[PDB]
């Protein structure tokens, strides 16, 4: 909090007017705190987007510095409000959390061969990428900051990337890599992962999703999040015999 | 000033990677970018794969929103993988937003001899969904560029 003050003491006569507007955003919120996480969310973007703009207005500052220095909005602003907007009690967060980490366990016995997932773990290099890269997701909850979270599902990625860049000696394609990212998932089980997604979707500066590498990484986790929900025997290649089988916990594949 | 993000449709094995790579030691080919003056306009180009296979058929749409543009590349020797751009096409004009610009794009044309998709119904098709088609052969690095320099063009537009 102090750090944000200086940083935009920098700024001068365009610094004090985004502290203001940020005070009076995050003021705006303590008085929604009993709206919506819906209104709430929408607020936080509203203010996303008309502090990005009244700055490429009223300011003349490169863009250069706006992405920098809307990070450092987003990380005072999110630091502020996480414990009030994470999980809210007035969602079904915690319950979507629950279902999708039963789901996951449920689904233990699912393999890699399964997936077709092009990892080689034998490999030690690879076994090594594959244990970072679930490490990487795990982590992405014990991060407040929207940015922060998106830092962990892109490093997931990369990990990912290089693990299947040494097995297969090729770069991954997205039919390479959404398998591998969700045998990563599966594997990881990463705490509160809808919770998670939901406050990316509502509370990250819309920006930096829409077009840039986070934005992508992101993106292939919601889709893996989605099919593992719907995973049924055909998407592995299964009869209904075996992945009955499987699914009752009972037999190892 | 222009920012862009273009889907990228196909399977792997209608040569679609080896298309973006030609365009764009490489790590992954699945989030690709390129920076782009046209007509002194600066264009900021990221190239987002999305994955092809039937497994993953109800997903598309979470990648899809909020395209600028989509390239759908097709075999031109595998009548299956032109269907297969048909029902994505549907797909991609149910997005909740402004009108995708649409590439489709007959790939492999160095195996013309082998073609199983006409050049008529393939362009006819096209103009029927408002999309254009180009030809093009990432084996011997043709067509590649101009698809690309038009779809921006087509989505400063």
């Amino acid at each position: 909090s102090k750090e944000f003050i200086e940083f935009l003491k920098t700024f001068h006569k365009t610094g004090q007017e985004i502290y203001k507007q940020t005070k009076l955003f995050l003021e705006g919120m303590h008085y929604k705190r009993d709206l919506s996480i819906e209104e709430q969310s929408e607020c936080a973007q509203d203010f996303y987007h008309n502090v990005a703009e009244r700055m490429q207005t009223r300011g003349k500052v490169p863009p250069e510095r706006v992405e920098k220095i809307m990070d450092q909005i987003e990380k005072y602003i999110m630091t502020r409000l996480y414990k009030y907007v994470f999980c809210p009690e007035t969602t079904d967060d915690e319950k979507k959390d629950l279902a999708i980490q039963k789901r996951i366990r449920a689904l233990r016995w699912v393999t890699p061969q399964m997936l077709c997932v092009p990892v080689n773990e034998d490999i030690p290099e690879v076994s090594d990428m594959v244990v970072k890269a679930i490490t990487d997701i795990i982590e992405m909850d014990s991060k407040r900051v929207p940015r922060d979270k998106l830092a962990c599902i892109t490093k997931c990625s990369k990990h990912i990337f290089n693990a299947i860049k040494i097995t297969k000696n090729e770069p991954a394609s997205a039919d390479d890599f959404l398998p591998t990212l969700i045998y990563i998932v599966l594997k990881g089980n990463p705490p509160r992962l809808q919770s998670n997604i939901q406050y990316i979707t509502r509370f990250c500066n819309p920006s930096r999703l829409m077009t840039g590498e986070d934005g992508y990484y992101f993106t292939n986790l919601c889709c893996a999040v989605a099919f593992i929900e719907k995973l049924d025997a055909q998407s592995l290649n299964l009869s209904q015999e075996d992945f009955d089988r499987y699914m009752s916990g009972q037999t190892s594949p | 000033a222009y920012s862009f993000k273009v889907v990228l449709l196909g399977e792997g094995c209608v040569g679609k990677t080896s298309l973006v790579l030609r365009y764009c030691t490489t790590l992954q080919a699945s989030f690709l970018t390129k920076k782009l003056n046209i007509g002194g306009k600066r264009v900021n180009l990221a190239i987002w794969d999305t994955a092809g296979q039937e497994r993953f058929h109800a997903l598309g749409p979470i990648y899809y929103r909020d395209s600028n543009g989509a390239i759908l590349v097709y075999d031109i020797t595998d009548e299956d993988s032109f269907q297969k751009v048909k029902n994505w096409v549907k797909e991609l004009r149910k997005m909740l937003g402004n009108e995708i610009c649409l590439c489709i794009v007959g790939n492999k044309i160095d195996l013309e001899k082998e073609r199983h998709v006409s050049i008529q119904e393939a362009e006819s098709y096209a103009e029927s969904v408002g999309a254009k088609h180009y030809h093009t052969s990432a084996k011997q690095n043709k067509g590649i560029e101009e698809l690309f320099l038009d779809l921006c063009k087509r989505m400063i537009e």
